[PDB]
């Protein structure tokens, strides 16, 4: 069973794509701006449990479109 | 840019290999360019491993390196070979030409 | 220096996996550091494609790069994780730890 | 059959290797001076076969110690 989500990325070849979930990944890279991502999983389903941190941010939801404008916050 | 298959076209003169490889001249070998930045795209296949590594180096660039652009399935060509002056038909010469890039 | 195993511990806390992961606190994953330079040893692998590739970038830095060390073989650990707040033990999670490295 | 070889280069764990033929490699890397090497072969004997170019040369032999100080020049 497949979810349709908002795919808003470098690797999107187009508005949505079909996965198992939908994620968005907030992620600092060291000395830049937090940079959101948008798009499905269907692997590494444990990236969607960890904790967030000062770095890296994930967030995963299986309904329709369900990632379209969340937004995500780091730690401190 | 980010990680992908490249065009790279291998003229067999160039490197000398020409002296045993009769032919083709040369062929389309592809190369992998590009940066492996965090989150690794599934279509890359990352392990695990690069995973866990690349959020190191989110972390730290001085713990770990991010992981790389490297060929995940090469495939074969077919040549013609000089075996002791004998001029031979090789169906399989494998692993010369990319089919997919990968982050590891 | 040439591309080689080398120490990298992994601290599951440090990157958030340890909301999910009970034991170990982290392990030893190592990762694979250096450079490929040409002619490629043969305990690293390599393939014909990046001894070929190695060939063009010595001949041109521009027209190819470097051949790449990556793990060539990955290595399970032994984990304690929480599935649906349940604790169970998951013997060989595999791509864990880099066993051998390779230039690619 | 097997035969030893001068083993000299960053990866020799020893003054020797054996190894199915012995190898010189001499390889100028762009705005470097040529850098020898010297070791034993066991896969990529066609290596071996390729003609001499201004950036790297190949020679291979197969009797004791035959690579020990054989030294080699790059095309012009």
């Amino acid at each position: 069973p497949l979810v349709t989500c908002t795919c808003e990325s470098p690797h999107c070849k187009g508005p949505t794509c079909r996965g198992a979930w939908c994620t968005v990944v907030l992620v600092r890279e060291e000395g830049r701006h937090p940079q959101e991502h948008r798009g499905c999983g269907n692997l590494h389903r444990e990236l969607c449990r960890g904790r967030p941190t000062e770095f890296v941010n994930h967030y995963c939801c299986d309904s329709h479109l369900c990632n379209h404008n969340v937004s995500l916050v780091l730690e401190a | 840019n980010y990680c992908k298959r490249t065009p790279l076209y291998i003229d067999f003169k160039e490197i000398g290999w020409d002296s045993w490889i009769i032919a083709p001249p040369g062929y389309e070998a592809y190369e992998c360019r590009g940066v492996c930045n965090y989150p690794l795209a599934e279509h890359l296949t990352p392990t695990k491993h690069a995973i866990i590594q690349a959020l190191v180096h989110l972390k730290n660039s001085q713990k770990a390196s991010k992981a790389c652009c490297v060929p995940t399935k090469l495939e074969p060509i077919s040549i013609l070979y000089l075996d002791k002056g004998v001029v031979t038909y090789k169906f399989k010469y494998e692993g010369m030409a990319v089919s997919e890039c990968g982050c590891r």
